[PDB]
Formats: C-alpha cells, sequence, structure tokens
C-alpha cells in the first residue's frame, strides 16, 4: 500500500506535462481492501494483474514485449539485504530471459550485488538500464554534504514532485516550502540560442524566461565554461517549477615524475596499498 | 595458486571446476568427479589438468580426500570474480564445471541456483580478444524450472519437462532428477547398473 | 556530480578487476581534471560582499555569472535570520532556487557550483 501510493503520487504528478503512460503492475499477492481501494481511485490509469515476474506465462499476460520499461522496487527494510539483492537479480535475470529487449530499471541494496547484476549479457546500461544503488547514491551524497552541508537536502528535493505551498506565516517553513516547489527537468532549447555562450544564455534565460540551467548535453557537461557555445539541437538540465515553464526555453525567437598520483582514468586521486597497522 | 602464478601458469585443454563452497555447507565429495578423469586409460600427456575455484574454508574442509591425485590445483577466491576467471584462462578449457553446496540448507526454490546461473551468465558475458558464449560449460541445478535462464535465445515453458529443454539437450545442463529412472532400469535389469558404474 | 565523475571507462575497469588501479599522468589524465566542483563561499567578505543587506538575489546571480563563471542554484539561510529579535542559533536551512527579486542579508552562504584551475 505505501510503495504504491508513493510511487503513483510521484509518477501521476500534476507538474509533468500531460502524459498518459498506463500503469500495469504484477505482483503474486492478491491486494487488501485498501491496495484495491487505491487502484479504483487510479481506476483510468493503473491496473493490476496477479501473477509471478518469474513466470514467462505472466510476463506475456502483461504484455512486457510491448512495455515501454519495467520498473523493479525493492524492499529496502529487509531483514536479510543479501536474499532481497538475489531475489531481484532473479527478477531481472526472467525479464530479461523472456525479453532481452526490455528497458529495466531496479533498486539495489549493495554495490558489490550491482556489480554481480551488471555481468548479465543482455544488461545494457547503454539501452537505457538503471541499477539504481540505494547505499551508492546515500554514501555519495553524504559526501557532497561534506563538500557543502545541505547539499543532500538540495539534491533529494530536486526530484521528488511538489506543488506550491504557501501560507500567511512569515516563518522558514515559507521560504523553505517555495524552494522545494522546483525539480530538476530536462528539454531541448531555441535555435534563437544557439551561437552564445553558456553564461549568456544562462544570465538571459534566469528571470526572462524564469529558468534556471545547471548543464547541457562532451556529452554530460556540468556547468560549461564560457569558452562553450551552445551546438544546434541540444538539450538543457534544467531546474524549473514544473515541465510546462521550460517549454519557454523552445518557444522563444527574440519575444523581448613516475609517481601514480591519479587512477587510470585520471579522475581519482590514488596510493600504493596501505596495510591495516600503518593507519590504525 | 594465487593470481600471478594462476595468470602465468599456461593452461588449455583443463577442466575448471567453479565450488560455491560455505564453512556450513555440505560436502559435495569431489572425489567422485576427479577419479573418472584420472583414470588410468589415457596415457599421462593426456590427462586434462584440474583446477578448483572456490572458498579457501570449504577447500580445507574436503581437501584430506584429494592429495593423492596429480595435475591438481586450487585458487582461493569467487567463482563470479571475473579476475580470477581470466587468471585461470577460462577462454582455453575443454570443459567449466558449476557446482554448488548451499542447495539443502536455504528453503526458497527461487536461490537455490542463482550462484549457478550468475556464474554461467557471466561467463557467457565475456569478451576475449571471440565473445563467452563459445565456452564449453556444464551446471548442476537443484530445480528443474531454473533452467530456462540458462539460454536467451531458446523459448522457455514451464510445462516443458527438462529433458526436452534446449540447455539440457546441448548437455550444459545437468539435474539430479533424471536419475529417477535407474530405480526401474536397475531392477529389471540387474547388470545396467554395473555397467553404467564401470 | 555525486560520486565526482563514474564514466564507461572506470565503470568497465572496476566490472573486470573490482579495485582502483594507479595510473601514470598523461594530458589526457590532466585534460580530465577540468570538470566543476561544488562550492560554499562566504557572503561576509571577497568580491561579492557588497550585496550586504537589502541586496537582490538576480544581482548576484547576475554579477556572479557575468564575472566569475560561476551561478548559484540556493542560498542556505539561518533559520532565525528572517526574525526581528537576535538569537544564538546557527541553524540554517536550504532555500532552492530562488526569484530575481529575492532579498539578502549579511549572514548567508551560497551553493554554487565553481570552476577548476
Ligand atoms: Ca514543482
Ligand atoms: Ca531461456
Ligand atoms: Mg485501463
Amino acid at each position: 500500500l505505501e510503495s504504491v501510493s508513493n510511487f503513483l503520487k510521484d509518477f501521476l504528478h500534476k507538474d509533468r506535462d500531460d502524459v498518459n503512460v498506463e500503469i500495469v503492475f504484477l505482483h503474486n499477492i492478491s491486494p487488501n481492501l485498501e491496495l484495491e481501494a487505491l487502484f479504483k481511485r487510479h481506476f483510468t490509469q493503473v491496473e493490476f494483474y496477479q501473477g509471478s515476474v518469474l513466470n514467462p506465462h505472466d510476463l506475456a499476460r502483461v504484455k512486457i514485449e510491448s512495455a515501454d520499461a519495467c520498473l523493479i522496487l525493492a524492499n529496502k527494510y529487509c531483514a536479510d539485504p543479501d536474499a532481497e539483492d538475489a531475489s531481484n537479480i532473479m527478477r531481472v535475470i526472467s525479464i530479461k530471459n523472456y525479453h532481452p529487449k526490455i528497458r529495466i530499471i531496479t533498486q539495489m541494496l549493495q554495490y558489490h550485488n550491482k556489480a554481480h547484476l551488471l555481468n548479465i549479457p543482455s544488461w545494457n546500461w547503454k539501452e537505457g538500464d538503471d541499477a539504481i544503488c540505494l547505499a551508492e547514491l546515500k554514501l555519495g551524497f553524504i559526501a557532497q554534504s561534506c563538500l557543502a552541508q545541505g547539499l543532500s537536502t538540495m539534491l533529494a528535493n530536486l526530484f521528488s514532485m511538489r506543488s506550491f505551498i504557501k501560507i500567511e506565516e512569515d516563518t522558514w517553513q515559507k521560504y523553505y516550502l517555495e524552494g522545494v516547489s522546483n525539480e530538476m527537468y530536462t528539454e531541448y532549447l531555441s535555435s534563437a540560442f544557439v551561437g552564445l555562450s553558456f553564461p549568456t544564455v544562462c544570465e538571459l534565460c534566469f528571470v526572462k524566461l524564469k529558468l534556471l540551467m545547471i548543464a547541457i548535453e562532451s556529452r554530460i557537461l556540468i556547468n560549461p565554461g564560457n569558452h562553450l557555445k551552445i551546438q544546434e539541437g541540444t538539450l538543457g538540465f534544467f531546474i524549473a517549477s514544473d515541465a510546462k515553464e521550460v517549454k519557454r526555453a523552445f518557444f522563444y525567437c527574440k519575444a523581448c615524475s613516475n609517481v601514480k598520483k591519479y587512477d587510470s582514468t585520471g579522475m581519482f586521486h590514488w596510493c600504493a596499498p596501505k596495510e591495516i597497522e600503518k593507519v590504525i | 595458486l594465487t593470481r600471478s602464478e594462476a595468470a602465468m601458469t599456461v593452461l588449455s585443454g583443463h577442466v575448471v571446476v567453479c565450488i560455491f563452497g560455505d564453512v556450513s555447507s555440505a560436502l559435495i565429495g569431489l572425489r567422485n568427479l576427479v577419479m573418472p578423469l584420472r583414470a588410468s586409460n589415457f596415457h599421462y600427456h593426456e590427462l586434462k589438468h584440474i583446477v578448483f575455484v572456490g572458498s579457501i574454508e570449504y577447500l580445507k574442509r574436503e581437501w584430506e580426500t584429494l592429495h593423492n591425485f596429480p595435475k591438481v590445483s586450487i585458487l582461493p577466491g569467487t567463482p563470479l570474480s571475473r579476475a580470477d576467471l581470466r587468471a585461470v584462462n577460462i577462454n582455453l578449457c575443454d570443459m567449466c564445471v558449476i557446482l554448488s553446496a548451499n542447495q539443502n540448507n536455504i528453503d526458497d526454490t527461487s536461490l537455490q541456483d542463482k550462484e549457478c546461473i550468475l556464474a554461467s551468465l557471466n561467463i557467457k558475458s565475456m569478451q576475449f580478444d571471440t565473445t563467452g558464449v563459445n565456452i564449453p560449460i556444464i551446471t548442476e541445478l537443484v530445480n528443474d524450472t531454473n533452467v530456462q535462464f540458462l539460454d536467451q535465445d531458446d523459448d522457455d515453458d514451464p510445462d516443458t519437462e527438462l529433458y526436452l529443454t534446449q540447455p539440457f539437450a546441448c548437455g550444459t545442463a545437468f539435474a539430479v532428477s533424471v536419475l529417477d529412472s535407474l530405480m526401474s532400469a536397475t531392477y529389471f535389469n540387474d547388470n545396467i547398473l554395473t555397467l553404467i558404474r564401470t | 556530480l555525486v560520486t565526482g565523475g563514474a564514466t564507461p571507462e572506470l565503470e568497465a575497469l572496476i566490472a573486470e578487476e573490482n579495485a582502483l588501479r594507479g595510473g601514470y599522468s598523461t594530458p589526457q589524465t590532466l585534460a580530465n581534471r577540468d570538470r566543476c566542483r561544488v562550492a560554499q563561499l562566504a557572503l561576509l567578505d571577497g568580491p561579492f560582499a557588497d550585496l550586504g543587506d537589502g541586496g537582490c538575489y538576480g544581482d548576484l546571480f547576475c554579477k556572479a555569472l557575468k564575472t566569475y563563471n560561476m551561478l548559484c542554484f540556493g542560498i542556505y539561510r539561518l533559520r532565525d535570520a528572517h526574525l526581528s529579535t537576535p538569537s544564538q542559533c546557527t541553524k540554517r536551512y536550504v532555500i532552492t532556487n530562488p526569484p530575481y527579486e529575492f532579498e539578502l542579508v549579511p549572514t548567508d552562504l551560497i551553493f554554487c557550483l565553481m570552476q577548476f584551475d
């Protein structure tokens, strides 16, 4: 009940644009009366079918061969993280075995189990297979709070879909909620901005269109320098109130030395393998 | 062995044995697998080398019955470690054999063959300067219904019998459930059990 | 942004060997350092400090972006800084992407992405 309720609140939020993607649930337990009521409150957008993901007959029943993606939620509060990871690995194996070319989004509790999973022959991270590793992302968010305190809160609030909430009281909560009302989006931007610098289109977009750009599509570039020119046909990683606002970014045309210091890729510092007693 | 000596010791036409042992796992009895390879109607130059990859605790809980055989080696690693399987020359073996001891301790009928399936997929998803799909591989499964995950090109159906499944018809999978006809065969013909045994 | 880069090369290396391996310095290695790093900076000193009491977030956003190639996605504002009375509380909170018209106070911190040297 809580897993589906939280998923449907984020998937069907009014701040996204007018998407009409149907949601089909596959589970081997008959839903209780409160889940049946939750599906009745979403009667035109949610369907449930009772079956096992490990059964090719059930996979054909839910028409997984024509689905746009398959999402595999995980039990974050399970007693045995290893057992939960093994079960999720088996589910991924079964889905890929039935249909190798299905986009799979899954939650993985540990990082070694994520490494175990990515060895699957059909597991293609380029095609869109995303293993959202909870321990990895949470420890990365904690580390970014060590570079700038509050950044874990800053990042987490950019994903959850939230409407504007306003109250008459002058309290820190009003300002906080006003800040929380913005999410990170992604869309293609006008030919009227091709040929300009990234700082220039940022100061243009900032309050005239009311849109802030963090990055653009040498592909994924976090906060480009002043020396980079906007390619034709590119997309911007906007932060905005919603998706219907970032449409402006498109719909505008002048409407006014042998030391090994690093890893093999040159992205992390490195040293020789220290003994445990040396660092104790 | 370890990583260094395994990698520099050239191996080809060998047998690689992948064991998911544990300190609490049951004894597989690897003697019965080694002895047929070690039989004397092969010349000594024709004896395929054997290397075991698995938990060092489980290897030191079974080595007490394998010290009188030649051409054997242990590598104390993980059967799912890509580095170990590359160091063991997995692409040049005459067989890879995948066995699991943790099959009776747990009762889930879903995770019994998870390790074996994952190891098989990891070996089949290897790039060699040829792919890992052409490697000679055999794996032992506890549940016959888990055989559908071994191959991807084949069509899968739970109703289809194990003998009819493609990975078994190719000699890629083996389960102890196919031996149940030996009761009836043995009874009707008393010499069949000794002909098979020899 | 979160793991400080994990390009497909590193994801292959950690999948094959399951450890970071050290590399000798190369021109491509020294080019791979150029990517932005997240920062906080103070509003009480340095070139930004003329945005004292009553400054506009739009002025700060504009001058930071124009002159230091730097832009801010939020303010780490003190909880009690909106009150009239002084307080000993040092707790702050994240304000995300505020209006151009949004009002500054001199005790503030700014979240931003900054260049590499
Ligand atoms: Ca919003
Ligand atoms: Ca199959
Ligand atoms: Mg419907």
